[PDB]
């Protein structure tokens, strides 16, 4: 599909893309030693 | 026969758009451009400029005595004078660069104040100018003041003193008219000597001051001015 | 070994001195210079007096009181008397100059006090009774007296209010037109060197002022004890790069 | 990236940027970092919106007039009555904008008309008339219209629009002076007489528009009331001036009331913050 | 094809991944194939509709006010009247969008803002009059209107749009924010003084709209109700945070009814299905 | 004067369309983006984040 | 972005871009005799 | 289906504008031009002509 | 500037263009002998 | 860039141009310089608005 910015501003135009680069981790996994799945959580 | 939609707004006057239209004299020629000094191209070009700026508010009605700071002669620790740091306001209401900035709502730079000496070519003196981070209140007293952005003026043959008023703030913008959060701080000159004038002087000397923008200075989200207004149209 | 502060100008056979300038403003960065071809659209030859024309004439001086308000003069109105200069000015149909304006003020290591000397393009006055009223032709067209500020106001004169510039503006924005200061604990003189300015190539002389240089004291003047209480004000103006054109028969003005 | 400031360590020099003399009329572009330890920030900024094209460059209004169209049978003066109006092109009647413009001396622009046309009907009518408005250009020379229906309103070399009242008229012109630029100002007369006014030129002049309502009369009068807008395009603008500080009074008039003595805001004290 | 499940077998391994350690403040992503023999299977799915793009890329109703179009003859306040009127733009006062935008503590976008004006005459007139609204953008500092025909509707530099009522104007906006983005909230004060109020800053002014009826007065008064929406171009959101549970009670504050003590739904036995 | 046809649906506002718009405000300049850590770019992302159920829904 | 424009007339074409040529100097720095900051203003 | 946006103006009758326009008569075949001596193709032409001026406006 | 034509028939399209060659001289020298400038008019 | 005007200088010829015979129908082109001294100058202008395409267009 084709768009053409018929406008100066940066404003005017339609909306941005879908951000493909999501990470879960800074929200799921932010701990400072890394933890792997499977071994001890704690040792 | 092009199949179209047309949109919301269709139909509107929006006064800040801009777009081609017919011209109502077609094949018309313009009288040729001749050349002529003084072109402005950005109003940041003018601002950059100082203009005197009435510290002698004092008073009721405008005079040219507004524009002068007195000096006493055998001070010594006192106070000159002190203003808050709102450029859309107060002081710098009138002068060139606070009329300019009320056309538009952001601004954001350094700012440029110089003093310059009047008094005889006999006479000497030693000056403090402060400028008070927002924060807190108005220096009280040249030790409260000194402990921020200062200058010693030394007044001789260099007949002013420019001290520029550095960007502190931690917003990157703030708003022309008088807003609390977005207040710039305060200014204030003292004495650090005092004004010492040479025999057969008497009576008052006095300080100058001009306000102009570096040019690290920005303006921006432009709008309509306090400074005019009128309650019927004009005619001849 | 040579100052910003010692300076000779030699204009035609009139050389003026100062040992005490503060440098010198050329008008928007422009130096005078005569029309192009480019520019002109009158068809005729245009004359070129040279030396007789462009040289320092010497205006009728002022007397700065400690209660000044200010000066102001009209170009090239207040040369219209000036020699070879005015002739030429009433003879032909259109005129094009610049100027080299020079303003004196000499004092003593104990006076104090400080003018402010400004050059203002097209400056359109306002009139004493304000509404639809006009300044009438003679009273901006004084010529060498200029127009004192501290006189009192007539019927269709302009105002005299310095803290308004006669114009409904502020005193303290002058500074955004050319401008010098003569600040006698350092100055002596103020000199401006103006260009022509204007909409058109070239224009009429006496139905149209292209500028107004105007004296203002702004630091009042505080002479020593036992001194006299006032200081003259002299202005020296040499018309540089002057061209004249559509001669005629002398053009007949009101008065 | 362009600097807006750069780092700046400590001084013990020779050179004093904080000393100058404003009796030469100059000021220096001295920077932070002349008088103060400084770090280096980026200006992160061009400057666009204080472009004059941008500053001059949106619609303003610059005139309001009004019309109407009621039954002209027995009117003796259509003017009067109201059946047709004029307007002097000029852009100092509404102050907004005059302000803005005055800020220089000499102007040079193509002009971006927008014309609103509201209709009212302040009295008994049985419905709301669909109006149509023609707004002609009459240059100077050109015959005045006289009566609501002349021949005048054949228009046949004068431009003209015919636009329904609720809607709009949009059009462009051309940078119509005389001279090279537009006079904001201009200390000089027509012809060195005693009694002529006193800079008002015809140097300014961008014309008269004439309006009228293009339909016959219902039963009930209506009244149109015309918004002119004018936008600034491809921009010129010389020598700026001092900001206007008094109130306007009158059109092509620097004149200011002569009881306006406090524009400058008044402290007590000095000292006070 | 992205792997949305493998195939998975029995286990017996010292490699446990059911169990972990919440004390750490982790979320390890574990998949059914940790627990359970599993079969290969595609995501068959990108994710577009819960990007922040798209969450909070539709226009929703930010506000609802309304004027009025009398004679304003002998009328001496225009905005009781409601001969015109104003809105400080604020996203927090309707509900709906608020909870959203609040999933996060700063917000960076655009704005496409759209605006309806539909009219009604609740009691006797003729007929239905066709107006003109006008939508002045009136930035901090510039002179506010005070009567419905003031000199501050010339709108020389204030953006301003013309549309019929029962139209709508349609204009974007860029982020206006004098920081790098928006606060959905703010734990501080202007100054620090103990009367000062919490929360509300500068910080999130996005300004003030103003709002009238250019057409003159008919016999009858007609109400013009207006409806901005918002929609919201080219976003950025930081730091997620705890949806909202309580009533919203005021603009600007966290505040929630003190009476408001039941949200979570009750049971009776936590065994019960 | 190219010849068009208007469609069905024309002028209406469909709150969910997608379309370019004038700015309101031409040639201005917002505030630079500075660093903010923990930026969200889809749902998805936080919903993979383990929150308390209140299963003692008893009460 | 895009355009093209739709009529003969110049007058008819909208705004012309930024000027980007600024220059504060004939209006901060008109003197005859260079001046530059750090040096004595008056020699 | 082609989004678009009317603009101010839309619909108005400007005298002096030039645009396109359907031919009313569509295949219409104009007569053959021929030579005709005296072609002005601009009024600044005919004004190079002396003509006399009044100027015993006497009477 | 750009235009392209939506009609069939030629009558259909804008105005032409500037005809750029004028000659005055079909009516200010019509004379069989030619007549110049600064010579006799009449010999 | 075509000239309006062209540099001209004093005369003194038997090459009058002032002088003429309108009895013969006809116009010369004279321009100012033929009668005064002039200087160069450029016409800035195409003559658009003149031509019978604008005039009853
Ligand atoms: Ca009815």
């Amino acid at each position: 599909y084709t768009v053409i910015n018929y406008y100066k501003d940066a404003a005017s135009s339609s909306s941005a893309g879908q951000s493909f680069s999501m990470d879960p981790s800074k929200f799921t996994e932010p701990v400072k030693d890394l933890m792997l799945k499977g071994a001890p959580a704690l040792n | 026969g092009l199949p179209t939609t047309t949109l919301p707004g269709s139909g509107q006057f929006l006064t800040t758009d801009d777009r081609q239209s017919p011209s109502a004299l077609p094949s018309y020629e313009p009288t040729p451009r001749i050349h002529i000094p003084g072109k402005v191209r950005n109003l940041l070009e003018i601002i950059q400029v100082g203009t005197l700026i009435p510290m002698n508010n004092t008073g009721t009605n405008d005079n040219v005595t507004n524009y002068l700071i007195p000096l006493h002669a055998d001070r010594q620790n006192e106070q000159i004078f002190g203003t808050k740091l709102y450029i859309g306001d107060g002081v710098f209401k009138t002068t060139l660069l606070g009329e300019i900035a009320q056309y538009y709502t952001h601004w954001s730079g350094s700012l440029r104040i110089s003093l310059m000496y009047t008094g005889p070519a006999l006479s000497s003196a030693k000056i403090i100018l402060a400028y008070t981070p927002p924060g807190t209140r108005g220096p009280e007293d040249k030790k409260e003041a000194m402990l921020g952005t200062h200058v010693v003026w030394d007044i001789g043959l260099q007949s002013t003193i420019v001290m520029t008023i550095p960007w502190t703030s931690g917003v990157q913008f703030r708003y022309t008219d008088p807003d609390t959060y977005t207040s710039a701080g305060y200014l204030s000159c003292w004495y650090l000597t005092s004004l010492i004038l040479p025999p057969q002087t008497s009576g008052q000397v006095y300080l100058l001051s001009f306000i102009s923008a570096c040019p690290d200075f920005k303006l921006r989200l432009m709008k309509d001015t306090q400074t005019i207004s009128q309650t019927d149209a004009l005619t001849e | 070994g040579y100052s910003d502060r010692v300076q000779q100008i030699t204009l035609g056979n009139s050389t003026i001195t100062t040992q005490e300038a503060r440098n010198a403003i050329v008008c928007y960065a422009e130096w005078p210079e005569y029309l192009s071809d480019n520019d002109a659209s009158d068809v005729n030859k245009t004359s070129k007096p040279d030396i007789s024309v462009c040289r320092f004439y010497t205006l009728d001086s002022k007397t700065w009181k400690a209660t000044s308000k200010g000066w102001c003069w009209k170009l090239p109105d207040a040369l219209k008397d000036m020699g070879v200069f005015g002739q030429n000015m009433f003879y032909h149909s259109l005129g094009r100059t610049g100027y080299t304006i020079h303003v004196q003020c000499n004092a003593t290591k104990f006076h104090s006090g400080c003018l402010l000397v400004v050059v203002i393009p097209e400056h359109q006055l306002a009139s004493h009774e304000g509404g639809t009223v006009s300044v009438k032709y003679k009273y901006t067209h004084p010529g060498d007296r200029g127009i004192d500020l501290d006189t009192v106001e007539v019927a269709g004169g302009p105002t005299s209010d310095a803290i308004y510039n006669m114009d409904g503006t502020l005193l303290g924005n002058l500074l955004i037109f050319p401008h010098q200061f003569i600040n006698m604990r350092t100055n002596n003189t103020a000199t401006i060197v103006v260009p022509y300015i204007n909409s058109v190539p070239i224009d009429s002389m006496t139905r149209h002022n292209n500028v107004s240089l105007m004296v203002v004291p702004i630091a009042p003047l505080n002479a020593p004890t036992g001194s006299s209480p006032t200081l003259p004000v002299t202005v020296t103006i040499a018309p540089m790069c002057t061209e004249f054109t559509g001669i005629r028969s002398r053009s007949i003005v009101p008065q | 990236q362009t600097l807006a400031s750069v780092s700046s360590g400590p001084k013990h020099t020779q050179s004093v940027p904080a000393l100058t003399a404003n009796e030469t009329g100059a000021t220096l572009p001295t920077r932070p970092s002349d008088n103060v330890e400084t770090r280096t920030t980026y200006m992160h900024f061009n400057g666009s919106e204080t472009d004059v094209e941008s500053f001059l460059g949106r619609a303003a209004c610059v005139h309001v007039t009004e019309i109407k169209n009621k039954n002209a049978a027995g009117l003796d003066n259509h003017r009067k009555e109201g059946l047709f109006n004029d307007w002097k092109i000029n852009l100092s009647s509404l102050v907004q904008l005059r302000k803005k413009l005055e800020l220089f001396t000499y102007v040079r622009f193509d002009s971006e008309y927008t014309i609103l046309a509201t209709a009212s009907q302040p009295e008994a009518s049985s419905y709301s008339s669909n109006l149509t408005v023609q707004a002609m250009y009459v240059p100077p020379g050109a015959p005045n219209p006289k009566e609501w229906d002349d021949y005048t309103w054949q228009s046949a070399s004068n431009p003209s629009v015919f636009f329904k009242v609720g809607e709009t008229s949009r059009f462009s012109v051309p940078f119509v002076g005389i001279a090279s630029a537009y006079n904001c100002f201009y200390d000089g007369y027509s012809h060195d007489d005693p009694d002529t006014p006193y800079g008002i030129t015809v140097l300014n002049h961008m014309g008269s528009m004439a309006f009228r309502v293009v339909n016959e009369h219902d039963v009930h009068t209506t009244i149109v009331k015309i918004r002119v807008y004018h936008r600034a395009k491809h921009v010129e603008a010389w020598i700026p001036r001092a900001p206007r500080a008094l109130p306007y009074v009158s059109i092509g008039r620097t004149n200011y009331p002569r009881d306006s003595k406090t524009i400058v805001k008044k402290r007590t004290n000095i000292k006070t913050y």
